[PDB]
């Protein structure tokens, strides 16, 4: 994996050392370039991981999550053209090596083949995210901000670092393929479920369930705009794939122990969809159902089935396509307005047709209608979930009832009706903007036409 | 641009504390009170009696036409609750227990109505359907080691 | 048998062709209504060709084309049911969306997106057959959510008219109750 | 009072609206059964 | 469908509200100050305003019922609302 | 009589 | 302001059969229902003892709520009617001509020009009237709703831009 | 409002449980809830048809409940005949909404019963076509509507089916006859109430050419297809006279009390403004607390 | 042909000769002949030059041959190489069992149309080989959470057996 | 009598029906006073600003900012502990929760002890 | 209908219960019961494709039908000697099925006047 | 939409109903 | 029933000052000018002969107009649905499952010859 890495890293340079107007163009064509030898990694042989050495290893749960981090890099990358054009030169490639260092670290983690590098470069994430949410924010709780967003995730993390630890001296390593194949059963000791807390909870608090869900929103609210997309997409689902390996090890505790976790998650996507329906702004209305995505695939993983398996790791990748892809929106609108008031403007298709077409599908993305990926990973849930414990279905009938009620109404009270008549600056839309989404909504179905590569690793 | 008696605050409990929060939010402070002081956060934000934007007048020439709004004034705590879109406070013919009289005593009534039907079927007076081979056994899912005994039927 | 199996699909690409028209922004779009409209006209011709061929052999027919999944036990594949149900009812529509897509024509003469509003029912009425043939259950619901989304849509073709989006919201939340029972 | 004058007002009875012609109808008893009497008459 | 030409409103305007033989069309004018002018309150014009209202195909305000009294005043308004400037 | 038809045009 | 007497039983008259021609639809039924003598509201016209009109009122209001349609008639254009909000779709403010770009500036030419001389006319305009609107506004925020006019000869009324250059109710 | 909200999406449901009507016909409870909805929603949609001040809006009703006679016809065992029954139904219903489209475009892009010109000496053509649809819709023999209501009306009369069920239907086809009915004697009544500017006139050749398109269907294709079919349905020739025609006895009782209905309007006196008027014309009682209440509750508790 | 009847059965077809009896001329044959004539011909003479441009240069595929390897109830304990191998080889036959199941759904699903009205006569047998290849598969996969292992398939299959015997022993108290 | 229309909270009584808005004291009247006057002037600004060609851009009151923080931050500044809040929030923090829980558990420990034996049946659902 | 009005209105056990009837033995006052001849054949109409809801005793003239229905085309107006002869058939059989019940019906009349002669004769 | 339309309106009179 | 010097000023003004406004929204006869596109030549010469447009001229371009409709919307989609359909759909097995036509008693078979045979005794209930 050599491969693709080095490529990122040794990218830095160019960024920190090219000509003054150059560094956008250039990361942008460099950033496409390594994307590209990234989707060369798609490949996954029989059950087989793709073994690369004795640290770096990959398979078809992660693959899906490394292209999709390439590929989002110039999505940002060129989205920050607006917002820091006015800023200083060195700031630039500062702000530029942030996001690079941010990408390196995520397919550092997810290419990991021992448990404690993986929560290095876990914890890794914050210091760039950090950094980018404090300087390049715009409003005065954006400090507020990193304290809750860095507070909660390392209060989550260190039960974890602990853990692992004990993991190592007690089993002989932590590597995650010997651990899978030198598994054994976490019996129900009254340590062991506090073995299991450790090594759980740390990923629940990156993954904002009922209760433990303040970071995001009053942290993406006021995230940089390249930034918010960022932590919406992808640090989100690298807890994600911290369940994915390490449930493993924690069966069959995992069985009655889930319980308190797991309703908290339905009933959770409930209360994170009917918060959805009353939000004075938009980007805490995308993250809101954001939240509730993510209890959607909390409850995929913890009942451990295939079709909860698959069903979640189309989840990640559908939700975060769409969440940065509202929130690409969000950011244009309110850069447009200089404000992210909910129902200040009303009515935008009057002035920006094709921008409210963009709305249009998004939303219809968040639908989750077929036969997007969103659909089909959310359908397995549903398989898995019923299998499960038959009635699940209402709470989760409750929740595709709950969340086009939102969608569409963020369509009515955003593109339909008719335009607020004091704002007047609204120009025509600029290419860049309408550009974004179009290569943020069009794989989005290329891929769905080829849902075996980013189905699971337990096809 | 900002100050800080146009931003909510504090709850009001003397006068002078109602007659800064009634111009905080720019209407008078003889029919300003906010809503009780039960903590929820409501501070000085006045309890705005619970109409919708149905009932005002749209002949009017409001400054936000979409929801007969105008510019610069004192909004419901649920605005968006009042909107003609979502619900509204606009009066219905008769008074409302009689509207929930009526419609209970139309689904109540018809389900009452629909059991006593279900329970007593409108039937016409014919017979048996006659069908022979143990009532097609063998041809609709039969067993056919299995040779019941086939129903049979004679004329009259 | 051999035409029964291809022109009882033929009568779905060729509506499908006037969408990517559509899509190619090349067609000039006072020439669309007409263009779809007699689309819809040929393809309601073209959907007699399997009424009465199936009205000769009295015959019923499913195609499952290529696959989507493989998953387990779930093989997902395109499986369209057009039996006597489906193809008995399908000129009945193609009919019925034929005339009154003149009748349309005729009304909607003073719209600026006239062939939008056309193409939108074309969209409409093609999800809407793909689930009249749809012997899988996701393809059956692949056209419920597009004829109910679609449908939304046409409710909110008066965008600026609170009413009409206010109403849109309604029907698809009727909709998708339904939708939570499928 | 051109909406009371007999060029709009004053129209056939609803009926009267539903038998549209059907004196054309009862044309249409005698060549009906005039058709099927010569069917059967020569044959 | 018609522009409704200041003409059109103009002849709709000489046969409605000319259509007033309370008053004989003799002191009848375009400039009829129904109050003083014909003798008759602003009540003996509410219900014909709710008469032509309803032959143009259009809703005069009822915040704009008074002081809309004369032709003059009828043929203002169909022409401010009607965008009636060919 | 035409008239000039409005919208929020835009080549780009 | 305040809605008067007079003006309370002129919406309640408005009102009233509006509503009675919906119950009756015919106009023979109508001319008769209306012509139920419409001396009805004149046969006491003397009250002046303001308490009985007043209880009159509390008849005649309340009264109209029941002897109306619960479905009654509305207007297309008018508020919650067919076409009341149905052509809002197509309008568009006045000022998303400047953003337009100098192939479509040139393609429709002359038009953007007479923009141009009409928005220099607003630029001539604009402080005369705000010195105009300034001088003869009276203290404690004007005294009513009614705009100032222009008194001079080619100067021009204030705030005249929005009311003047609104979408056109058939803007297609 | 014609061709989706008349004939094609909203028989989706129905059409559903068509196709998945061999799993349907294994059980009989849900055929009797089914005889049980199909019933009600007949009940309520007619019965705010029966005053309602808008033409869309009755041809909608008509449509529901007339879907909701699919229903009742899957719920006795009859997939195939609810197949035809939409089959038609695309043809006929689709049909009235043309004419109503059609009215509504000449007579100043109204639909409200109230205001008509007459019709009928200036809208011949729409007029013809509307009354024979209102024939159809209330089972007109040897059209669309023989081959229709009639026939699903003649089985639940045979077939074992809820007793509220049969005679709901019965004022359900009586009901049918009366806002048909409404619709001529209001549209085309003969006393002009209109703008001064008579723009009721469907010289429009293509509409001309559409509306008769599906005008020969509406005609011809009730039987171009019943007889052609192969023997699908079941085929109960004898039974009872008086439930023999009770298709046809109720049509006729709904046409008579129809005009009894019509005149009682055309007289000179006060019509009654009482509380069974008021749940006759709003919409069948159901949505005004729908749209009020409930939102109210989940959003404040949202709040 | 490619496949064949022994895994992909197939009823032998049989035609009812349409012999008409109206002087009518038969509208279907003469609609199938044409539709022959122009279309099935030119796309019959296109792949008629892709055949023999194929048949030009062709090149030839293998059947990707394995070999059995020790499996967990020979692999030792703690015995990383064997462990990884039999992992290897029960996930491989788990896919087996997978696509086999999926040519005897295709089998089923074709049939049910296939033989008509009569399917619930003619497809029982094929229903009979279908209520059998879920049980087992039941048997043999089933209920192996979401990590499932040839190890864990072992220790399900450990219960079947001490179920089985315990059944077998309680039989014979 | 005609019947008498009663006030609702959702179908509030017509402002013309009401006793008391037609019984208006002199004092009312004066009441309602020159509000006209302030909103005319914010009026006049919102014309004044948007006539005026210099201006270019958003412009907003503090009516609606106003609105967004005490729906989003003045919330908890503000909130106090009452018995009555403590109640309902444990109200509904508890009662879903817990009662969610109980009925998942009930069931799945229903199929739990339907299984052991054989009572449910799994001859399809191989695809779980 | 009367039959309701006897049962539903009326005493409910001296009309047959649908859900019941016919609940008697066959030969009913009808000694040497030959049953109905075999005419209609399970594997033709299997092989015709008919649905299971019309497999009735009456199936031969409807197989029969489709023969001349598949020799037929283009005409919808062919085939009427054997489709009256299917619709004379179902005019028998529901003529058979209500008269089995008006037969079990005054059979059921039979029943109580029988038990109250015979049992309350004392 | 210009003049002389086909069914060019005579004020208050029968819109030239077309007997074809 | 006040209508003062003021505000009949402001209205009539702003009347005839919008009239002007649109007297001026009046697009000059060069506009709305277009642009040089490109045409096609074989369109160029029906087009040319439709000017004259007699009847059988309007009739002929119709029908080309629908013959080129037909061949890229009828022919050209079974063009390609049937190399996929009998050359690659029937490639893979249990595709186009088709339901056995009805099988009759006193049917022969095209292929082995035999008939089964025709249905035994009626009842012969005449009519
Ligand atoms: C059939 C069903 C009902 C159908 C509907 C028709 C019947 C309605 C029944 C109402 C019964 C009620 O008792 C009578 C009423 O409404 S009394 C209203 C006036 N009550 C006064 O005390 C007026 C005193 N006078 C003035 O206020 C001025 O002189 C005036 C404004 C008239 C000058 O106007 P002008 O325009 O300047
Ligand atoms: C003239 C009215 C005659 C009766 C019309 C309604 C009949 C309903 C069905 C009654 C009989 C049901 C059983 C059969 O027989």
């Amino acid at each position: 994996m050599l491969k693709i890495i080095i490529p990122t890293t040794m990218l830095l340079p160019m960024t920190w050392m090219s000509k003054h107007n150059m560094i956008w163009i250039n990361a942008t064509v460099h950033s496409l370039l390594i994307s590209l030898i990234s989707l060369s990694l798609l490949n996954q042989l029989g059950e087989n991981s793709l073994n690369f050495s004795l640290t770096f290893f990959s398979d078809s749960l992660s693959a899906p999550l490394l292209v999709l981090t390439t590929w989002l890099l110039p999505l940002m990358l060129m989205a920050s053209q607006s917002h820091l054009s006015k800023e200083t030169t060195t700031r630039k490639k500062l702000y530029i090596t942030m996001l690079i260092l941010l990408q390196l670290f995520l397919i550092m983690t997810f290419t990991a083949t021992e448990l404690i590098l993986f929560y290095i470069l876990f914890e890794a994430t914050l210091v760039p995210t950090l950094i980018i949410i404090t300087r390049w924010g715009n409003q005065t709780e954006r400090l507020n901000a990193g304290l809750y967003f860095l507070f909660y995730t390392l209060a989550g993390s260190l039960p974890l670092l602990v853990a692992l630890v004990y993991i190592q001296n007690t089993t002989g390593s932590l590597n995650f393929l010997i651990i899978h194949y030198w598994s054994h059963p976490l019996s129900n000791s009254w340590s062991n479920i506090f073995m299991w807390l450790a090594c759980i909870m740390a990923f629940m608090v990156k993954m904002p369930l009922y209760g433990l869900h303040l970071w995001l929103p009053k942290a993406h609210v006021e995230a940089p705009i390249a930034g918010s997309m960022v932590l919406a997409a992808v640090l989100l689902k690298l807890g994600g794939y911290g369940m994915m390996r390490i449930t493993t090890i924690l069966n069959p505790l995992t069985n009655y122990m889930a319980y308190p976790f797991l309703m908290l998650s339905m009933w959770g996507m409930i209360m994170t969809s009917s918060i959805c329906l009353r939000q004075t702004d938009l980007k805490s209305l995308i993250a809101y159902s954001s939240v509730s995505h993510m209890a959607l695939v909390i409850v995929a993983i913890m009942i451990q089935t295939p079709w909860s398996f698959m069903g979640a790791t189309a989840l990640m990748i559908a939700h975060g396509l769409t969440s940065s892809m509202l929130f690409c929106l969000a950011n244009t609108n309110y850069e447009r307005v200089h404000s992210r008031t909910m129902i200040l403007a009303r009515g935008l298709q009057t002035l920006l047709p094709l921008m409210a077409t963009w709305w249009l599908m998004a939303s219809l993305t968040n639908l989750a209608l077929p036969p997007s990926i969103n659909l089909i990973g959310e359908l397995f849930i549903i398989t898995a979930s019923f299998s499960w414990s038959n009635i699940t279905i209402i709470l989760m009938g409750m929740n595709m009832m709950i969340t086009a009620l939102y969608s569409l109404y963020m369509l009515i009270t955003t593109q339909r009706g008719k335009y607020t008549h004091h704002i007047n600056n609204i120009k025509a839309s600029f290419t860049r903007e309408n550009a974004l989404m179009a290569l943020h909504i069009l794989p989005l179905l290329l891929l769905t036409l080829n849902p075996k590569m980013i189905l699971g690793p337990l096809y | 641009h900002v100050t800080k008696d146009m931003f909510p605050g504090p709850y009001p409990k003397t006068p002078e504390e109602r007659a800064a929060a009634a111009k905080k939010y720019n209407m008078r402070v003889e029919d300003y009170e906010p809503y009780p002081d039960d903590g929820m956060g409501y501070g000085d934000y006045p309890k705005l009696p619970d109409r919708s934007q149905q009932e005002r007048d749209p002949w009017y020439d409001w400054d936000h036409p979409d929801l007969r709004l105008n510019w610069g004034e004192p909004i419901h705590w649920d605005l968006d609750m009042y909107i003609r879109n979502r619900v509204d406070t606009s009066p219905t013919p008769v008074s409302w227990n009689t509207m929930c009289k009526h419609l209970s005593g139309f689904v109540a009534f018809m389900l009452f109505m629909f059991w006593v039907g279900e329970i007593y079927p409108s039937y016409q007076p014919v017979g048996p359907k006659q069908y022979p081979y143990n009532d097609l056994y063998l041809e609709r899912g039969g067993d056919p080691t299995k040779e019941p005994e086939p129903v049979v039927h004679y004329e009259i | 048998m051999n035409p029964f199996a291809s022109l009882t699909l033929t009568t779905l690409i060729i509506l499908t062709i006037p969408i990517m028209m559509s899509n190619s922004n090349i067609y000039k779009t006072n020439l669309y209504p007409n263009y779809v409209k007699t689309t819809v006209s040929y393809a309601f011709t073209l959907s007699l060709v399997p009424l009465l061929m199936f009205m000769h052999t009295g015959q019923e027919m499913i195609i499952s084309n290529w696959h989507w999944m493989t998953l387990q036990t779930v093989e997902l594949s395109l499986s369209f049911k057009m039996d006597y149900f489906s193809v008995m009812f399908i000129p009945v529509a193609l009919f019925v969306t034929w005339s009154i897509m003149e009748f349309s024509m005729w009304y909607m003469h003073s719209d600026p997106f006239i062939n939008r509003f056309f193409k939108y029912l074309v969209l409409f009425l093609i999800t809407m057959m793909i689930l009249v043939t749809a012997n899988n259950l996701f393809q059956l619901f692949i056209g419920w959510e597009g004829v109910g989304i679609m449908s939304f849509l046409l409710i909110g073709w008066w965008h600026g008219r609170t009413d009409a989006n206010t109403a849109a919201l309604q029907a698809i939340l009727y909709n998708r109750i339904g939708d939570i029972g499928f | 009072a051109w909406r009371y004058s007999g060029g709009f007002a004053n129209n056939v009875s609803f009926v009267g609206a539903l038998l549209k012609g059907f004196k054309w109808g009862f044309a249409a008893f005698v060549v009906a059964v005039g058709a099927e009497y010569y069917l059967e008459s020569q044959n | 469908a018609p522009p409704l030409t200041l003409e059109a409103i103009k002849d709709r305007v000489l046969y409605v509200l000319k259509l007033y033989d309370k008053i004989d069309p003799e002191k009848l004018s375009v400039n009829s100050h129904f109050m003083k002018d014909l003798g008759l309150d602003s009540l003996d014009q509410v219900e014909i305003i709710m008469a032509m209202e309803d032959e143009f195909g259009f809703e005069i305000p009822d915040i704009d019922a008074e002081k809309l009294m004369c032709p003059q005043e009828i043929v203002d308004y169909i022409a401010d609302k009607k965008d009636v400037y060919e | 009589k035409r008239l000039f038809i409005i919208k929020p045009s835009g080549f780009y | 302001a305040y809605l008067t007497h007079q003006q309370k039983v002129l919406r309640l008259y408005k009102r009233a059969l509006r509503h009675l021609e919906s119950w009756c639809v015919h106009r023979d039924k109508y001319r008769y229902f209306a012509c139920l003598m419409r001396a009805r509201f004149d046969e006491h016209k003397n009250e002046k003892d303001m308490v009985k009109a007043t209880q009159l009122l509390r008849q005649a209001e309340e009264e109209f709520w029941y002897g109306q349609h619960p479905q009654p008639y509305i207007f297309p254009e008018s508020p919650g009617g067919t076409s009341y909000e149905r052509y809002e779709c197509y309008k568009v403010p006045e000022w998303c001509l400047d953003d337009w770009h100098p192939s479509e500036k040139a393609m429709y030419p002359d038009y953007f020009a007479k923009r141009e001389q009409w928005k220099r006319l607003r630029r001539e305009s604009w402080e005369r009237e705000v010195k105009q609107l300034q001088e003869e506004t009276p203290p404690g925020g004007p005294r009513t709703e009614a705009l100032p006019p222009a008194r001079k000869e080619g100067d021009l009324p204030p705030l005249w831009w929005h009311i003047v250059t609104r979408p056109r109710e058939r803007p297609m | 409002s014609a061709l989706l909200h008349s004939s094609t999406m909203v028989v989706a449901g129905v059409f559903l449980l068509i196709r998945f009507y061999p799993l349907m016909e294994t059980n009989k409870l849900v055929q009797t809830m089914t005889l049980c909805l199909g019933a009600i929603t007949t009940l309520f949609t007619a019965l705010c048809a029966i005053t309602q001040n808008d033409i869309k809006k009755i041809v909608a009703f008509s449509t529901s409940s007339q879907l909701g006679l699919m229903m009742v016809t899957i719920g006795i065992n009859q997939p195939h005949l609810a197949f035809l029954h939409i089959c038609m139904h695309a043809f006929f219903k689709a049909m009235l909404f043309m004419c109503s489209g059609s009215i509504i475009h000449s007579l100043n892009d109204e639909q409200d019963i109230r205001k008509m010109g007459g019709l009928y000496k200036a809208m011949p053509f729409t007029t013809t076509a509307l009354i024979i649809g209102s024939l159809a819709l209330t089972g007109m023999p040897y059209l669309t509507g023989f081959y229709s209501k009639d026939l699903i009306i003649e089985a639940v009369n045979m077939s074992y089916t809820n007793a509220w069920a049969l005679l709901m239907t019965l004022i359900a086809t009586s009901l049918t006859a009366a806002y048909s009915t409404r619709i001529i004697f209001f549209a085309f009544l003969g006393k002009p109430r209109f703008p001064p500017l008579v723009l009721i006139n469907e010289n429009n050749p293509l509409l001309i050419n559409s509306i008769k398109r599906l005008l020969i269907g509406s005609i011809f294709a009730g039987f171009i297809i019943s007889n052609n079919i192969p023997p699908m349905t079941v085929p109960n020739t004898t039974m009872p006279l008086y439930m023999k025609m009770t298709a046809l006895i109720v049509t006729i009782m709904g046409f008579m009390l129809a005009l009894e209905l019509n005149n009682t309007t055309y007289y000179l006196k006060f019509k009654y403004p009482s509380q069974t008027y008021k749940f006759s014309n709003m919409l069948g009682y159901y949505p005004s607390i729908m749209h009020r209440l409930p939102t109210y509750h989940n959003l404040s508790m949202s709040q | 042909d490619s496949w064949d009847k022994d895994v992909y059965p197939e009823p032998p077809r049989r035609t009812p000769a349409p012999a008409p009896q109206t002087s009518l001329p038969n509208p279907v044959t003469y609609l199938t002949k044409i539709f022959d004539l122009l279309v099935d011909r030119p796309v019959t003479l296109a792949r008629e030059f892709i055949e023999q441009q194929h048949a030009k240069n062709r090149y030839y595929y293998y059947h990707r041959e394995f070999r059995r390897v020790p499996d967990i109830t020979e692999c030792e304990e703690k015995d990383i190489l064997c462990m990884f191998e039999a992992e290897m080889q029960w996930r491989r036959d788990y896919k087996v069992d997978q696509e086999i199941v999926n040519i005897i759904q295709e089998r089923l699903k074709a049939c049910q149309q296939r033989e008509g009205e009569s399917y619930r006569q003619n497809c029982a047998k094929e229903l009979e080989q279908f209520t059998q290849v879920s049980k087992a598969f039941q048997d043999r996969y089933s209920d192996l959470g979401a990590h499932y292992s040839a190890r864990k398939c072992l220790a399900k299959q450990k219960q079947r057996m001490l179920a089985e015997r315990k059944a077998a022993k309680e039989a014979a108290a | 009598s005609f019947p008498k229309y009663k006030p609702s909270r959702l179908a509030t009584l017509p402002a013309t029906l009401d006793p008391a808005e037609y019984d208006i004291s002199p004092e009312t009247r004066k009441a309602q006073a020159e509000r006209l006057a302030i909103r005319s002037r914010l009026k006049r600004e919102y014309l004044l600003q948007y006539n005026d060609p210099n201006r270019l851009g958003v412009i907003e009151d503090p009516a609606l900012i106003r609105w967004t923080y005490a729906r989003s931050a003045n919330i908890y500044p503000n909130f106090r502990p009452t018995p009555k809040t403590s109640l309902l929030g444990a109200l509904f923090g508890i009662g879903p929760l817990f009662f969610w829980y109980y009925v998942f558990k009930t069931d799945r420990d229903k199929k739990e002890k339907l299984i052991q034996e054989g009572k449910l049946d799994q001859t399809f659902n191989i695809s779980y | 209908g009367a039959h309701l009005a006897r049962r539903y209105l009326g005493d409910a056990s001296k009309e047959p219960d649908p859900l019941r009837m016919p609940t008697f033995p066959p030969d009913y006052g009808f000694p040497e019961r030959k049953e109905r001849e075999m005419v209609a054949t399970q594997q033709e109409m299997n092989d015709a494709q008919l649905m299971l809801q019309q497999r009735d005793y009456c199936a031969h003239y409807l197989i029969q039908l489709l023969k001349c229905k598949r020799d037929s085309f283009p005409n919808f107006l062919a085939c009427k000697h054997e489709q009256h002869d299917w619709d004379y058939c179902e005019h028998l059989d529901y003529v058979k099925r209500m008269k089995e019940f008006e037969r079990e019906r005054r059979l059921l009349q039979r029943k109580k006047r029988r038990e109250q002669r015979e049992a309350e004769m004392a | 939409a210009g003049g002389g339309v086909h069914i060019e309106p005579r004020y208050r009179q029968f819109p030239q109903l077309t007997r074809s | 029933s006040g209508y003062t010097p003021d505000e009949k000023l402001r209205l009539q003004q702003l009347r005839e000052l919008r009239r002007r406004w649109l007297k001026d929204q009046e697009l000059s006869p060069r506009e709305p000018v277009l642009p040089p596109r490109r045409v096609w030549p074989m369109e160029q010469f029906w087009n040319k002969f439709l000017q004259d447009g007699a009847p059988w001229k309007n009739v002929i371009y119709k029908t080309y107009r629908h013959s080129i409709f037909a061949v890229t919307h009828v022919l050209i989609p079974v063009w390609i649905i049937h190399y996929y359909l009998k050359y690659h759909v029937t490639a893979k097995p249990y595709t186009v499952v088709e339901r056995k036509p009805r099988i009759f008693p006193g049917d022969t078979i095209l292929e082995t010859g035999e008939v089964i045979p025709l249905m035994k005794e009626f009842p012969d209930q005449h009519h």
